[PDB]
């Protein structure tokens, strides 16, 4: 019903290796060259990646900023309201970004701000100008 | 098996079923009620048991009926019919036994048997037992034919048949009780030794053998499951198929490597795209940090836009730093996945040069068993006689196999040195024209009712013929002769003064240097009481080594043995003999094999008797005159002694039926 274990023999393969006098040597050479081809292709991309790794040396260490640890506040200082309006102008609806810019306002408080100070800070107009870019 | 059922097995018969032959002689019983069949079968099996329990004395009908019980001994004609059938076809009272009823005073019919090999001798004894006039014509100065035994002093070594291939259902088991045969079991273990002269480690000595067995199963799969049996009109050989299987196993090895390195490039190219994204991000982070720095240099107090810039760029920087860290995360995963794949590559090669040479020994061993290059064997049929193999350990005849034919030859009219030149067969009878081998001009004529031809297939193949048939053998017979394979294997007898090998090791291999010479002195036997080593020449090497003198052959033998046991532990041989079976004019080879383009059906064709045309036109259909026995005529047991023996028994039964009449069929 099926070939022995560790033995590989398909109807397709038999016909291909018995097609002529040296169809056996031909098929085995096409794979011998295919192997050499792929082997030197490996060292090539290995070389390319080795150079790209060296250009990443040091990582992003001299570019990391220390962690700002501030507690979330409920009241809006005029300052924070003004930061918010500018954050909307730059980020639109990315409430997470806006929250991070202000620093001491939670993502929900940011969404609340959108409805509370909606008319007073023409947030409709501010948002439509963000989309204009 | 044991009892009455074991006797059926020991006679190669199904204990609980009637054979085709039995159906022919007893058509009343087999077509009858099931109860009668079982009575028949028991009678048959019990009679066989009686003969088998004591094969040194004739088993008569009277003695048989005596030991039968009710309700089996009630029908005395049924018992007489069964006994007669078994005696006629040589299932009981065959070989060498003491006769209770001394042979009939006058004989009936005359048979000339060509050749006093085992097949010839077996028939001769039977026909004489049936009361026929029998004369055997042997070309050699000895009986046995391809059962040749070298004897000198105490050295005894078979140049021909050597092995009893298991006693389970072997007619030679019966013969071995009748003849003083010193049967010694063969220890299976065979240590190989490479060209260098050093053993193959059990590690490889199993990897190769298991691969060899796997390669055979694979050819069997190629034949039966993929129907790969004809290629370019030519029938596919075992060799061709083995080559194809090996090539596909080398192909798979490469296919595996290709798709493994193909896994590496796909992952390495994923890394390439990730490192590019990382370099471009570290670039933007570099610039963005500078911008944040410059925004922080603007010291307070600052307006809200300037304060926003600082905060905004701070957010943007940690956001891009979030990405780079998640990209360095992925880099670590891909970077170790590459050390994963590079750590475990697939197989480098299918078989190395060292491997392929040890495999070639296994191929040579198979070429030895079939006495022919694997490229000559039929893929579909080379092993058609596997199902009929005997049970039990293979044995050797320690006192020389010739003891068997010589024992059979006793009390028989044998003309030695008598080379048959022509066989003439007509509606009225036969004349055989032979000459004296010593002075070829001295001619003999033999007139007979029937001729039993036991000429080897090698002989029958000769072109131009060594034996002429008048009239010529029919096209269906000669085509079978041409189609069938007649192979070759040779032996080198090496007689020493001392044992320098492992005495508990029966056989040990020598691995050749090339595929071309794998057969050349590949195996050595240590079987005899005396210090004798026997060297085999198989495969393509057998035919070539025959053109080389004994000294050179013995030279190469010593060389090989030196490499294995030490250059000073191997002395000069006192006596040496080299067989040349293909050269031998009375053999022209060693034994038959199922050639590519042949089948087991050709063996049946070989066994078919020839019936001459009528003398006077319009005269009734003549009796068959020319019968064939021998190794190459028995489909289920070809190329063996027991096969030859059995074919003899077969023909003797057929001839006696023809010329003495079958009284038991009523
Ligand atoms: C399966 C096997 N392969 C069995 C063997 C085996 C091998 C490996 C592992 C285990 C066992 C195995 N080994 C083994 C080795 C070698 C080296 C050879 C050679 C053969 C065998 N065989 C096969 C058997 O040896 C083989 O099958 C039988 O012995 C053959 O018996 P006939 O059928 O009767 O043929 P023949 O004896 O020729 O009688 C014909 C006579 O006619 C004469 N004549 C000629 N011309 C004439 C003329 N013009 N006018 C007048 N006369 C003329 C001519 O001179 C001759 O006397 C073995 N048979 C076994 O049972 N066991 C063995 O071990």
């Amino acid at each position: 019903r099926k070939p022995p274990k560790g033995m590989f023999l398909s109807q397709e393969d038999v016909e291909a290796v018995s097609a002529n006098a040296t169809a056996a040597t031909t098929v085995l050479r096409q794979l011998d060259m295919e192997l050499v081809s792929v082997k030197r292709q490996i060292q090539n991309i290995k070389q390319t990646n080795s150079a790209l790794k060296e250009k990443l040396d040091g990582g992003i260490e001299p570019y990391r900023l220390p962690e700002v640890i501030q507690k979330c506040n409920a009241r809006w200082t005029t300052e924070e309201q003004l930061l918010a309006v500018q954050a909307i102008r730059k980020y639109g609806r990315d409430f997470q970004a806006i929250s991070d810019v202000i620093g001491n306002k939670s993502v929900v408080q940011v969404k609340n701000f959108f409805v509370n100070y909606r008319r007073r800070f023409n947030i409709d107009e501010v948002l439509q100008e963000w989309e204009a870019e | 098996p044991s009892g009455v059922e074991g006797a059926a097995f020991q006679s190669r018969l199904p204990h609980d079923r009637m054979t085709s032959q039995e159906a022919a002689c007893f058509p009343d019983i087999i077509s009858g009620p099931q109860q009668t069949q079982k009575v028949f079968l028991f009678i048959r099996n019990r009679t066989l048991q009686l003969w088998l329990d004591n094969p040194k004395i004739q088993l008569t009908f009277e003695a048989t009926l005596q030991q039968l019980e009710a309700p089996y001994n009630s029908d005395t004609v049924l018992v007489h019919r069964v006994h007669s059938y078994l005696e006629r076809h040589g299932l009981i009272n065959f070989g060498i036994y003491k006769r209770i009823k001394p042979l009939p005073t006058k004989k009936t019919g005359k048979v000339i048997i060509i050749g006093s090999g085992v097949s010839g001798l077996a028939a001769a004894r039977q026909l004489q037992s049936f009361g026929m006039d029998v004369t055997l014509l042997e070309a050699r100065d000895r009986v046995g034919g391809r059962v040749a035994t070298f004897r000198k002093g105490n050295y005894v070594a078979d140049l021909g048949a050597m092995v009893v291939t298991g006693l389970g259902g072997n007619p030679m088991a019966v013969v071995s009780k009748q003849v003083n045969m010193e049967l010694a079991k063969i220890k299976q273990k065979c240590p190989l030794y490479e060209a260098n002269g050093q053993a193959v480690p059990k590690e490889k000595d199993e990897m190769v053998e298991q691969e060899f067995n796997r390669l055979l199963e694979a050819t069997s799969y190629l034949s039966h499951q993929l129907d790969f049996n004809v290629l370019n009109n030519k029938p596919v050989s075992l060799g061709q198929a083995l080559e194809v299987v090996i090539q596909l196993q080398e192909k798979h090895v490469k296919d595996e490597q290709i798709e493994h390195w193909k896994k590496i490039v796909k992952t390495q190219e994923e890394l390439k795209e990730l490192l590019n994204k990382m370099v471009n991000l570290k670039e933007k982070i570099k610039e963005l940090h500078q911008q944040y720095k410059e925004a922080s240099e603007v010291k307070p107090p600052r307006d809200i836009t300037a304060e926003f810039l600082v905060k905004s760029k701070h957010r943007d920087l940690t956001a891009l730093c979030k990405e780079y860290d998640e990209l360095a995360e992925t880099q670590g995963k891909l970077e170790e996945k590459l050390q994963e794949l590079e750590a475990n590559p697939p197989s480098d090669v299918y078989l190395s040069s060292r491997d392929r040479q040890i495999l070639d020994w296994h191929f040579a061993n198979l070429e030895f068993a079939n006495a022919t290059p694997l490229s000559t064997l039929s893929l579909k049929h080379w092993d058609q006689d596997d199902d009929f193999e005997f049970t039990g350990s293979h044995l050797t005849v320690r006192n020389g196999y010739s003891c068997v034919p010589v024992a059979l030859a006793e009390g028989l009219d044998i003309k030695l040195n008598t080379a048959v030149r022509q066989v003439r067969y007509t509606a009225s009878g036969c004349e055989v024209i032979a000459v004296n081998t010593r002075s070829t001009s001295q001619t003999f004529i033999y007139k007979c009712d029937a001729v039993l031809c036991t000429l080897p297939l090698g002989v029958l193949k000769q072109q131009p013929p060594a034996v002429q048939f008048v009239p010529p053998l029919p096209e269906w017979k000669t085509s079978a002769v041409q189609r069938m394979g007649f192979g070759n294997l040779n032996k080198v007898v090496l007689c020493f003064d001392r044992v320098f090998w492992d005495p508990s090791v029966n056989l040990f291999g020598h691995v050749g240097s090339t595929t071309a010479s794998r057969g050349e002195l590949f195996l050595f036997w240590n079987l005899y009481k005396a210090p004798i080593l026997l060297a085999l020449v198989a495969g393509e090497a057998a035919g070539i080594m025959e053109n080389i003198s004994d000294d050179v052959i013995v030279g190469r033998c010593l060389a090989i043995l030196k490499g294995i046991f030490g250059s000073s532990a191997v002395p000069q041989p006192k006596e040496t003999v080299v067989s040349r079976w293909r050269a031998d004019p009375w053999a022209r080879g060693s034994y038959s094999y199922v050639a590519a383009g042949s089948s087991g059906n050709d063996y049946d064709l070989m066994a078919q008797p020839i019936t001459p045309g009528p003398s006077i036109p319009g005269a009734p259909q003549p009796i068959p005159r020319l019968f064939f026995a021998g190794e190459h005529t028995i489909r289920n047991y070809p190329a063996t002694v027991h096969g030859a023996l059995l074919s003899g028994l077969r023909e003797a039964g057929r001839i006696a039926d023809q010329f003495l009449g079958a009284m038991y069929t009523l």
